[PDB]
RNA sequence: CUAAGAAAUUCACGGCGGGCUUGAUGUCCGCGUCUACCUGAUUCACUGCCGUAUAGGCAG
């Protein structure tokens, strides 16, 4: 919603057993979702106190996998689960089936806000980098990375270049900073042409079928592979109403009786991952929010991506 | 709900007249409220309860064990927003996936 | 009138990294940083029946029969090098800070008792025999569960990391220190101090635990074993499945989180066993059987709602069971 | 303020029984690789003498 006058580079933080179940009909890799609110509840504990906000993040994600087994005669795949301890009696509790996920990514956070003439880029780097050393990005926990070779500290890039030639070598050693990953991006534009150009080729065709067949391998008669223009995995692209916006003590066991509770629904879009250096500015990467509330539609995207 | 009343189920799921009964009661029509009673205050307090499964009972609740997630809004805000489970959509999809890899069509 | 909270859930302090397992030679555990990791590899196994029969296949005909069908399975074993005796078990520990904070309170009047419940608690004694207990469990190497069994010699170096360095140095023989007494040294007690000024601060510390076991040359390590659901498919499946992080062993962080909160000795059965993990309704996997039960008045959650809401504090023993479960954490609150 | 918050998969296992893959075989015709280039930038921080000296100086 905002140009970042800055971007921080939170380095290789390796996140233990996040949430791999991203959706109700996506697994692996996790929402975005979780990632704008790690950044919210990371200006939300030090934001403030150091006089600046932390909204957009971009993801690059240098490595992921996946704690999931094949079993044999099926070409699908199971998640691999932990023993809850058992019930009161010593029976064996009913079993949930979450799978779990090791993550290590990098985040550019968008910094605007008078603290960033008040202190050091390195002093609110290193803030919060070790406010986020001791938090939660997907369900799993940080790994802050202890006794190893080199560690990583951050490196906050003012976006606002005195030269054009400045900013563009700026962009380009933080793109470099970032190298073996990929970042993750909005594509609203993309699926929606393709559900025109589905339209074109069959009617009546919903978003739901465009997105699946954005994603399938389709396989044409002459056999050869319908092509695809990226990666473009199904993302959760928010939430949608179900629900009229309850009154804050109206929600019987609510997590807090202040925050207004509305049931919601998933809502899945269509995601791409590219190389980073496919990008004008790495300032197109942040994931915003996107609440619009009085119509449900709270989203998560990257505005001025293209 | 019970696994035992479901068969009610199918009593609200058959297409007599060539439509499913719970649109058919959603309406006041000539033949409904006389094919399944004789008597008048019956027939509507059986149609309140039969047309009462699509309405949620209760108050609006989420339980602990249900995730609950924090929405920042633009201006000094924040909407709790419980999700819960599409089975109707996940039924969809596993339905299209079902014919995609298991129909008639896909294996010839 | 002080009703108790809808959802009471609260952090996993105290979270540990996956305990990666690597192997080498014992006086070589200085230079550990270059020791190759432990690989999970893939066997065969033909065994024959022994399970128990239900006198209706006792019969010598149909048993011979089953004998004749050769049983077979495919398992996945660690082992270590041929040349390697020692094997080497490293994780990160982070003691959050906050320890009493939940994450989610319904009632503000309900948060604010805990949490001056949770203050007089440190006012009066602190996380000092709670810490005390952690770092007893860190000190003997029961993250290695069966991999300190039959171990020639156990040792626990611990490094707590301030910002990029070895703040402090602990060094512990992991076989003097029993796995059921909890005894008082100076180390462990700075050790305890460290962990409990974690708790009770704003931050998180951060410890680096390495366990070398003497286990014996090419002998076989036991990582935690993957819960695979077969699921009742017709294909047959390898029957033992291990844990691998990228060709390496390791041990869920769950499990060491269950030995290094296997801390209760207060449980009103005797203690024979001597600790357990703490646990809601103190479940034992290994035994089948749940001690403090709650038609005692010695589960967590009526513990908490009688120190809570009723004012009726517990035994000092019982208040630290109470406080562990807190750092424990979990998912709370009636419907 | 993150489909948040939470979790011990596990105990034991004999895969060996045995084996002739063989015969037979044309790779072969044909070819312009040229032109033009300072390794040297203090690039040898080197040798000896006075001085107990590692402290400090001198000579070509």
């Amino acid at each position: 919603v905002t140009d970042p006058e800055a971007l921080l580079l939170l380095p290789r933080l390796s996140i233990q057993n996040a949430n791999a179940i991203s959706s109700p009909l996506t697994w692996g890799f996790p929402s975005p979702g979780a990632f704008t609110g790690f950044v919210h509840a990371l200006q939300r504990r030090v934001g403030i106190s150091l006089d600046i906000e932390l909204d957009g993040v971009g993801i690059v994600c240098h490595r992921f996998e996946a704690q999931i087994s094949q079993p044999a005669g099926k070409r699908t795949k199971v998640f691999n689960l932990t023993r809850n301890p058992l019930n009161r009696d010593g029976s064996t509790a009913a079993i949930v089936e979450e799978g779990r996920a090791h993550l290590e990514v990098s985040l550019l956070l968008g910094v605007h806000g008078d603290g960033l003439d008040d202190h050091p880029a390195q002093e609110i780097a290193r803030q919060v980098q070790e406010q986020a050393g001791a938090m939660r990005l997907a369900g799993g926990s940080i790994l802050p990375w202890c006794n190893e070779r080199f560690p990583a500290p951050n490196a906050e890039l003012l976006m606002l270049g005195g030269s054009d030639e400045q900013r563009r070598k700026n962009q380009r050693r933080l793109t470099r900073r970032l190298l073996p990953g990929f970042a993750l991006v909005s594509r609203e534009a993309l699926l929606q042409q393709h559900l025109e150009t589905l339209r074109t080729t069959l009617p009546e065709a919903t978003t739901l079928d465009a997105l699946l067949d954005l994603c399938r391998i389709n396989f044409e008669p002459p056999w050869q592979v319908r092509d695809k223009p990226g990666w473009l995995v199904p993302i959760p692209a928010g939430y949608n109403a179900l629900s009229p916006l309850y009154l804050p003590g109206e929600v019987r066991n609510a997590r807090d009786r202040e925050t207004p509770l509305r049931f919601v629904e998933n809502l899945f879009g269509l995601g791409e991952w590219l190389s980073p250096h496919r990008v004008a500015a790495l300032s197109d990467l942040l994931w915003y929010h996107h609440a619009e509330p009085d119509k449900g539609l709270y989203r998560w995207s990257t505005p001025r991506f293209v | 709900g019970n696994a035992a009343a479901l068969d009610v189920f199918k009593f609200l799921s058959l297409q007599y007249q060539g439509k499913n009964l719970l649109n058919w009661l959603t309406e006041d029509s000539a033949e409904a409220l006389q094919a399944l009673s004789d008597n008048a205050e019956q027939a509507r307090e059986w149609r309140q309860a039969f047309i009462g499964i699509t309405t949620v009972k209760g108050a609006p609740a989420s339980h602990s064990l249900a995730k609950q997630l924090y929405f920042p809004l633009p201006g000094s805000g924040y909407h709790l927003l419980a999700p819960l489970f599409p089975t109707s959509l996940v039924h969809h999809v596993h339905a299209l996936l079902r014919e995609a890899r298991f129909g008639d069509a896909a294996k010839a | 009138i002080l009703s108790t909270a809808s959802v009471l859930a609260f952090e996993r302090k105290l979270d540990p990294s996956d305990a990666l397992m690597s192997a080498g030679a014992w006086a070589q555990r200085d230079a550990s940083q270059e020791w190759p990791a432990v690989t999970v590899r893939e066997k065969s196994v033909r065994g024959t029946i022994s399970n128990r029969l239900k006198t209706k296949d006792r019969d010598p005909a149909k048993l011979d029969a089953s004998i004749q069908s050769p049983n077979l399975q495919t398992v996945d074993v660690a082992n270590l090098p041929s040349d390697a005796d020692t094997l080497k078990v490293r994780f990160t520990l982070r003691v959050l800070g906050g320890a009493g904070t939940p994450s989610a309170c319904n009632d503000a009047a309900y948060r604010d008792k805990l949490l001056q419940t949770v203050a007089t608690y440190v006012n009066d004694q602190g996380f000092a025999e709670l810490a005390r207990r952690y770092a007893h469990n860190l000190a003997n190497a029961r993250f290695l569960w069966r991999n300190r069994v039959g171990a020639e010699a156990v040792e626990v170096r611990i490094n707590h990391i301030r910002q990029g360095e070895v703040a402090r140095a602990w060094r512990f023989d992991a076989l003097a220190i029993g796995l059921r007494d909890f005894k008082a040294d100076a180390e462990l007690d700075a050790l305890a101090e460290l962990i409990a000024s974690g708790l009770s601060g704003s931050g998180h510390v951060l410890l680096e635990v390495v366990a070398f076991a003497r286990i014996g040359d090419g002998q076989e390590v036991f990582p935690s074993q993957e819960l695979i659901l077969d699921k009742g498919d017709k294909k047959g499946q390898k029957s033992k499945t291990l844990y691998s992080v990228r060709d390496a062993a390791a041990i869920h962080s769950q499990k060491i989180g269950n030995a290094l909160r296997t801390i209760d000795t207060w449980y009103p059965d005797e203690d024979g066993l001597g600790p357990i993990a703490v646990e809601p309704y103190g479940s034992v996997t290994s035994q089948g059987k749940a001690y403090r039960q709650p038609k005692q008045k010695l589960d967590f959650y009526t513990l908490l709602d009688n120190w809570v809401l009723r004012d009726e504090a517990p035994a000092v023993e019982q208040q630290h069971y109470v406080i562990a479960n807190l750092i424990r954490g979990g998912v709370f609150g009636e419907a």
